[PDB]
């Protein structure tokens, strides 16, 4: 499908589908007022990584009646990726 | 209240199906609508249990009271046994929100006193205090049905 | 059955969804359109070992369980420029602070 890239501090780029990406409002305004990449300034990879992997949960998982896992957060991380979701509204 | 049991004293014989990692704990709406406790079902577990038509269970992780989801939807109310058939309730994780799914995580680390020590922004720490609780989604639930 | 998977090469990583029954091949052409790069000059590799083209995706031992969308598995990309493959270099992520003590 449509792809758009999503760029961490440490340098790391994250090609994702843009519907997984859409899942956040401010990843959306980001990409519309042409590139389809976007740069967070403040969120390191080992934390954009795990917001690309939400994207993918929420997307396979929603809207289905498979039993759903639970989505995997390791507490040194945790603090970090809160603060990335208040940020992308996901 | 909208979102109270009926006394129906009609039997209905139900399975409660955890189909979650979580605690459950099955929580009964009495007929005046307040929230009444049952017992806990562990992680992979159910159980034949006797209920009445028209009373309504929501299901809760019992030590952190997060929302679960019974038939993909949030309230239970048990139909009409047919052909000797319990009536199965299935009890499933939701797909939350990454914030909220990052609170459960950070609240279960962090003692309540100690979230204003974090690091974070402060609507951020008035949302590890909002913990989930029974209350405020019956109120929702209300609103939503009115509309 | 859809398997989740990480694939990586240097600093890029992509997210993308594939079937159990498809192959290397069809994964390879997956990158082409993304990364503009033919088939090729791509090497797909589970591990350190090279995945053949033409083995299904379970084969390589992407299995349904192992590749999940909340932890996809990494297949590692290599690109052929010139005259040789390049060395599989997939770089790390950040390392993650110390947990804070309120924490700890
Ligand atoms: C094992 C397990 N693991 C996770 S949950 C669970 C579990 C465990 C027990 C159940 C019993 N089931 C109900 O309590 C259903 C449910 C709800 O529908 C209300 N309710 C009613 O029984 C209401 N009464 C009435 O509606 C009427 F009289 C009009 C018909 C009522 C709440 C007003 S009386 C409840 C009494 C409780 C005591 C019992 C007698 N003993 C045996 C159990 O303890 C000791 C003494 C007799 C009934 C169900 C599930």
């Amino acid at each position: 499908m449509m792809y758009v890239k999503l760029i961490s501090s440490d340098g790391h780029e994250f090609i994702v589908k843009r519907e997984h990406a859409l899942t956040s409002g401010t990843i959306k305004a980001m990409l519309s007022g042409e590139t389809n990449e976007v740069n967070f300034r403040e969120i390191p990879s080992h934390v954009l990584s795990k917001v690309c992997m939400y994207f993918t949960y929420k997307v396979r998982y929603t809207n289905s009646s498979t039993e759903i896992p639970e989505f995997p957060i390791a507490p040194e991380i945790a603090l970090e990726l809160l603060m990335a979701a208040n940020f992308l509204d996901c | 209240p909208v979102l109270r049991s009926v006394n129906s004293r009609e039997p209905s014989q139900v399975i409660f199906c955890n189909r979650s990692p979580r605690v459950v704990l099955p929580v009964w709406l009495n007929f005046d609508g307040e929230p009444q406790p049952y017992p806990t079902l562990p992680p992979g577990t159910g159980r034949r249990i006797h209920s009445y038509r028209g009373h309504l269970w929501l299901f809760r992780d019992a030590g952190t009271h997060d929302g679960l989801l019974v038939n993909q939807t949030e309230l239970f109310v048990p139909s009409l046994n047919v052909d000797g058939q319990p009536i199965f309730a299935n009890i499933t994780l939701p797909v939350y929100t990454l914030k909220e799914r990052c609170l459960q995580v950070v609240r279960s680390l962090v003692k309540p006193e100690n979230y204003r020590r974090l690091d974070i922004v402060r609507s951020l720490y008035e949302d590890l205090e909002d913990h989930p609780n029974v209350q405020k989604d019956l109120e929702r639930l209300t609103q939503e049905r009115i509309a | 059955m859809d398997v989740f998977l990480m694939i990586r090469r240097h600093k890029t990583t992509i997210f993308t969804d594939a079937k159990e029954s498809s192959t290397v091949f069809e994964l390879k052409r997956i990158v082409e359109g993304i990364l503009k790069r033919p088939p090729d000059e791509q090497r797909l590799y589970k591990d350190d070992q090279l995945l053949d083209d033409g083995k299904t995706l379970g084969e390589c031992g992407f299995t349904s369980q192992t590749a999940r969308p909340q932890a996809p598995a990494t297949v590692g990309l290599a690109f052929r420029a010139d005259d040789t493959f390049e060395a599989l270099c997939i770089e790390p992520f950040s390392s993650p602070p110390e947990l804070p003590d309120v924490m700890k």
